[PDB]
RNA sequence: CUUGAGUCUCGUAGAGGGGGGUAGAAUUCCAGGUGUAGCGGUGAAAUGCGUAGAGAUCUGGAGGAAUACCGGUGGCGAAGGCGGCCCCCUGGACGAAGACUGACGCUCAGGUGCGAAAGCGUGGGGAGCAAACAGGAUUAGAUACCCUGGUAGUCCACGCCGUAAACGAUGUCGACUUGGAGGUUGUGCCCUUGAGGCGUGGCUUCCGGAGCUAACGCGUUAAGUCGACCGCCUGGGGAGUAC
C-alpha cells in the first residue's frame, strides 16, 4: 500500500484544506500515485495477477472519478490532468 | 404496574444463583425422589441421596429447607444442579474458619492413605489428604486404636483441586492444571473423584482442579465387557480412583477402579 | 525502519570467536544509524537433533531496529561464513527490550 | 565368533510377512528369521503365531552370541507385532527397551493408487 | 479453558520453550485444540511457535530422529 | 512411541503400556491412510462426510432421547 | 443536502497473490559394513528380485517431489484455487471512532482480462506416482478389474489452450419480513471479584416458523415479499452435431 507519509503529502498538495482527504481531485493523485508505484512492480512481477485485479479496479474507480470531474466542472479537471499528467 | 417491575428486581435481590438462600420447602416425598421448590421456574427432582445422613435415612419432612445450587438452566423440562453439593460450600467455610484463629477445630478421624495421606471425614463427607497431613510428626495412627477420635489440625490443602490432609492427634502441638502434573502422577495415586457422565464406555471421573479421567469400562469391577457402567456404580458419586497413567500432552489422564 | 528480530546459531568449537563476530554485527548495525535494542548470548546449547552431525551449538539472540538492506547484508554474512550454523532473522511489530524467558 | 551381551531385535512387521533379525548394538546383523522362512506360505505367514514362530527362530539362532539384555524396534503394521515380542520374551532375554520405528513421512512421497476390488 | 486468554498474551513465543512443551506430543507432536481447549486464535500461533522452534532445533521434530 | 521397562516393572505391563502408547500416537492408523494415494476430492468428501454423521449422532438423537421409547 | 458510493486515521485476522531462501521426515538410487536364504506379492498364485549375497540391518552420499502433527462442515480469495518455516514485493476484507467528498451510484449486449485437470510448443528436471506398453494372473474370452514392471505426463521457466457435475446444478446490486443452537473474527461497557456478565459489527455451519414450492425442499446467506439491469429456455431424438 501507499506509505502514510506521502498518502498525507499527496493530500496536503491537492486538497485545499489539507484536512479534507475526500476532494475528488486528491482521491485522484491518490490512487494515480498508487497506480505509478504498482507498474515498478508488476513490471517485475508478471504473473501477479491477483494484485493486479487490484491495480485494475484502482484504475477503474480513477476513471470513473475523472468521469465525475468532468461533467461538473470542467476547469478543474483540466487542471488535475495537467498536474498528473493523465492524457485522458 | 411499575409495581410489577419493582417486584421483579425485588425478587433478583432476594434470590442468587448458588446453592447459597436455604428456599426450597420439601414438598412431596416419595421414595426414591424428594422434590422441593426454591423460587425457581420448576420444582428439581432431587435423589434420596443427597438427602440421608451417614446411616442410611432420611432427615428431612415436609416443610424442611436446604438450598440446592443453579447457573444451569433447562435441560429440557426441570430445575436444579443438587442441594448437597451446597454443603461443600459450608464445609469450605468452617475450613476457612481456621484461618482467622490459624485453627479449625471438629474431630478428623483418619485410618490409612489411599494416596499417601491419611483419609478424613468430616460429618457426612470423607476426605482425602496428603500424607503428612494425618500426623503431626511421625506418630502414625496405625499403632492407634482403628478409625480413632482427634480432631483434624490442617497439614496442607491444595487451594483448586480439593484435596485436604489433615492432623490426628496430638492435641499439644499447635496452562493451569497441566504444567506440572507431576504431582497425583508416580505410579498409583489414588484420588477421591466425583464422576460426572457416564458415556456407555467410560464413566468420567474427574475432581482435581479441572482435569479429565476416565475409568472407562475395562476396569470398573472384576468383569470385563457385560458391565454397562451405569449398573455397577453410580451417578454423580465420590469414588476410590487412581491415575495409572498421565499424558500431560493429549490430557488423557487414564485413571482406573479395579484397584 | 523495520524491527528484525535475530537469533543465530555457532558451532561449538568457534564459541571463544562469537563475541568478535556479534561486535562485527552490531557494528554494521550501527552503521547506517540501525538501534539494537537487546542482544542476549545464550551460550552452549544441546540442540534438540544433531544440525550437521554436531548436538551442541551456540546461540545468540539480537534485536535490532535496522534498515532492510543492513538486514539483508547480515544474512548474506551468515549463509557464507561458515561458523554460523542456522540462523533465522525474524520481522517484529515493536522493539521489545525487556529480556527473553529462557534468560529469565 | 565373539559373544556379545546386549543387542537389538529388530520386527519387520509386513501384512504379509514378519521378519525378525537380531543385530549387535551398533547394527551389525547377527541373525534374522522370518514367517516365510519358518514354513507357513501366504494365508499362513501373515498372522501373529507365524510371527512368533519366527521370532523364537530368530532368537535361536543367536544363541551361540549368548545375548541377555534386548531392546526391540518393531517397524510397520502387522499381526506379528506384539505376538513377536512375547515370543522373544518368551524365549528369555530381558527386555530392556520397546521402540515402535514406523517410518512416518511427513508429506512426502505420493502413495501408489487404491484398489479396485 | 484456554491459559492464553486468561494470561492475557499479545503474542505466544517460540523461545518460551517450556510452555511449548506443554502443547506439544510425547512424539513430538502439537497436541488438538479439543484435548488442550486452547481458543482458535491462540492455537495457531501456538502451532507456528512451535515450527519456530523446531526449525531452531529448541524443540524436536520427532521423538525417533537423530 | 520410544519405552524403557522400569525396574521390577513385569513384561506384560510394559507390552501394554507400548501398545497404549502406540495407540496415543495413532502410528497404526496414520499407516493405514498413507497405504494408498486418496484424491484430494475423496478426502474432502470423507471429512464433510463424517462431520455431518457426527452431527446427525449429536443432535437428531438427543431430541429423539427427550420422548420415553415405552 | 448526506442516509447510497468513495477518501483519510489507528488497529485486526488470514493456506490471498508474486519472488527468493531454508528445515525436517519419508521414498528411490549409489558406495561401503554386518549377515544368510529367502524376499516380494495375492482371494490364491505367478511374473519379478535373490547365494553374481537379495530382503533385513547400520554408516556415508546424491537427487527430486510433497509438506505428517497443528487441521476444524476453520480461514483467505471474483471464480479457478490457496497449506512446513523465514524474508522481500503486493492485492483485498473487517472493526473503532471521528473528519472529508457530496449521488460520484446499480447493471451491462459487444469488448477486455483471469480461468482446475488433462493437452500442446521450446528449454530444463525427473525421486515417487503412472495413461500407453510388456509380462503374470483371473476368465468361456479379459485388448479390464488384481499382481510385477513401466514411458509420456505429473515438477520448474516462458508461451498457447479456454474447457469441467468450472455446482449452492441457485446471475449481479439494493430494500423489507417470526426464532433457536453454534463456529470464526473484531469491538464498546462491566467489580475481567474467574475460565466470565450485558451488548454491538463482519463472515460463516446446522435446524426450523410464516410464506413459497410439483413435491423434494428453501426458509433473514430465501427457493419468502418487492425493485433495477443482464444472461438463458420453448417436446424428445437427430445435435451442441453438420455447413
Amino acid at each position: 500500500s501507499l506509505s502514510t507519509e506521502a498518502t498525507a503529502k499527496i493530500v496536503s498538495e491537492f486538497g485545499r484544506d489539507a484536512n479534507d482527504t475526500g476532494s475528488t481531485e486528491v482521491q485522484v493523485a491518490l490512487l494515480t500515485a498508487q497506480i505509478n508505484h504498482l507498474q515498478g512492480h508488476f513490471a517485475e512481477h508478471k504473473k501477479d495477477h491477483h494484485s493486479r485485479r487490484g491495480l485494475l479496479r484502482m484504475v477503474s474507480q480513477r476513471r470513473k472519478l475523472l468521469d465525475y470531474l468532468k461533467r461538473k466542472d470542467v476547469a478543474r479537471y483540466t487542471q488535475l490532468i495537467e498536474r498528473l499528467g493523465l492524457r485522458r | 404496574e411499575s409495581f410489577a417491575q419493582l417486584f421483579e428486581e425485588s425478587l433478583k435481590e432476594i434470590e442468587t444463583r448458588p446453592g447459597s438462600i436455604v428456599r426450597g420447602v420439601v414438598v412431596a416425598i416419595d421414595k426414591d425422589v424428594v422434590l422441593v421448590d426454591a423460587g425457581l421456574k420448576s420444582e428439581s427432582a432431587i435423589p434420596a441421596e443427597q438427602f440421608k445422613n451417614a446411616q442410611g435415612e432420611l432427615e428431612i419432612q415436609v416443610g424442611d429447607e436446604v438450598d440446592v445450587a443453579l447457573d444451569a438452566v433447562e435441560d429440557g423440562f426441570g430445575e436444579t444442579l443438587l442441594s448437597r453439593e451446597k454443603a461443600k460450600r459450608h464445609e469450605a467455610w468452617i475450613t476457612l474458619e481456621k484461618a482467622y484463629e490459624d485453627a479449625e477445630t471438629v474431630t478428623g478421624v483418619i485410618n490409612g492413605k489411599v494416596k499417601g495421606g491419611f483419609t478424613v471425614e468430616l460429618n457426612g463427607i470423607r476426605a482425602f489428604l496428603p500424607g503428612s497431613l494425618v500426623d503431626v510428626r511421625p506418630v502414625r495412627d496405625t499403632l492407634h486404636l482403628e478409625g480413632k477420635e482427634l480432631e483434624f489440625k490442617v497439614i496442607k490443602l491444595d487451594q483448586k483441586r480439593n484435596n485436604v490432609v489433615v492432623s490426628r492427634r496430638a492435641v499439644i502441638e499447635s496452562e493451569d492444571p497441566w504444567v506440572a502434573i507431576a504431582k497425583r502422577y508416580p505410579e498409583g495415586t489414588k484420588l477421591t473423584g466425583r464422576v460426572t457422565n457416564l458415556t456407555d464406555y467410560g464413566c468420567f471421573v474427574e475432581i482435581e482442579e479441572g482435569v479429565e479421567g476416565l475409568v472407562h469400562v475395562s476396569e470398573m469391577d472384576w468383569t470385563n465387557k457385560n458391565i454397562h457402567p451405569s449398573k455397577v456404580v453410580n451417578v454423580g458419586d465420590v469414588v476410590e480412583v487412581m491415575v495409572l497413567d498421565i499424558d500431560e500432552e493429549r490430557r488423557r489422564i487414564s485413571l482406573g477402579l479395579k484397584q | 525502519m523495520r524491527h528484525y528480530e535475530i537469533v543465530f546459531m555457532v558451532h561449538p568449537d568457534q564459541s571463544e570467536q562469537v563475541p568478535g563476530m556479534i561486535e562485527r554485527y552490531t557494528a554494521a548495525i550501527t552503521g547506517a544509524e540501525g538501534k539494537i535494542h537487546r542482544l542476549e548470548d545464550w551460550g552452549r546449547r544441546q540442540l534438540a537433533y544433531p544440525i550437521n552431525k554436531l548436538h551442541k551449538a551456540h546461540y545468540v539472540l539480537m534485536n535490532v531496529e535496522a534498515p532492510q538492506e543492513v538486514i539483508d547484508e547480515l544474512e548474506t554474512t551468515f549463509r557464507f561464513n561458515d561458523a554460523v550454523i542456522r540462523s533465522m532473522v525474524m520481522r517484529t511489530k515493536h522493539a521489545v527490550t525487556e529480556a527473553s524467558p529462557m534468560v529469565k | 565368533r565373539k559373544q556379545v551381551s546386549d543387542g537389538v531385535a529388530h520386527i519387520h512387521a509386513s501384512f504379509n510377512n514378519t521378519i525378525v533379525t537380531i543385530t549387535d548394538r551398533q547394527g551389525n546383523a547377527l541373525g534374522w528369521a522370518t514367517a516365510g522362512g519358518s514354513g507357513f506360505r501366504g494365508s499362513r505367514k501373515s498372522t501373529p503365531f507365524a510371527a512368533q514362530v519366527a521370532a523364537e527362530r530368530c532368537a535361536d539362532a543367536v544363541k551361540e552370541y549368548g545375548i541377555k539384555n534386548l531392546e526391540v524396534m518393531v517397524k510397520g503394521p502387522g499381526p506379528g507385532r506384539e505376538s513377536t515380542i512375547r515370543a522373544l520374551n518368551a524365549a528369555g532375554f530381558r527386555i530392556t527397551n520397546i521402540t515402535d520405528v514406523t517410518p512416518i513421512p511427513h508429506n512426502g512421497c505420493r502413495p501408489p493408487k487404491k484398489r479396485r476390488v | 479453558f484456554c491459559r492464553f486468554t486468561a494470561e492475557g498474551v499479545q503474542e505466544i513465543d517460540y523461545k518460551d520453550i517450556a510452555t511449548l512443551k506443554n502443547y506439544i506430543t510425547e512424539s513430538g507432536k502439537i497436541v488438538p485444540s479439543r484435548i488442550t481447549g486452547t481458543r482458535a486464535k491462540y492455537q495457531r500461533q501456538l502451532a507456528r511457535a512451535i515450527k519456530r522452534a523446531r526449525y531452531l532445533s529448541l524443540l524436536p521434530y520427532t521423538d525417533r530422529h537423530q | 512411541p520410544v519405552i524403557k521397562v522400569r525396574e521390577n516393572e513385569p513384561f506384560d505391563v510394559a507390552l501394554r503400556r507400548f501398545k497404549r502408547s502406540c495407540e496415543k500416537a495413532g502410528v497404526l492408523a496414520e499407516v493405514r491412510r498413507r497405504e494408498f494415494y486418496e484424491k484430494p476430492t475423496t478426502e474432502r468428501k470423507r471429512a464433510k462426510a463424517s462431520a455431518v454423521k457426527r452431527h446427525a449422532k449429536k443432535l437428531a438423537r438427543e431430541n429423539a432421547r427427550r420422548t420415553r421409547l415405552y
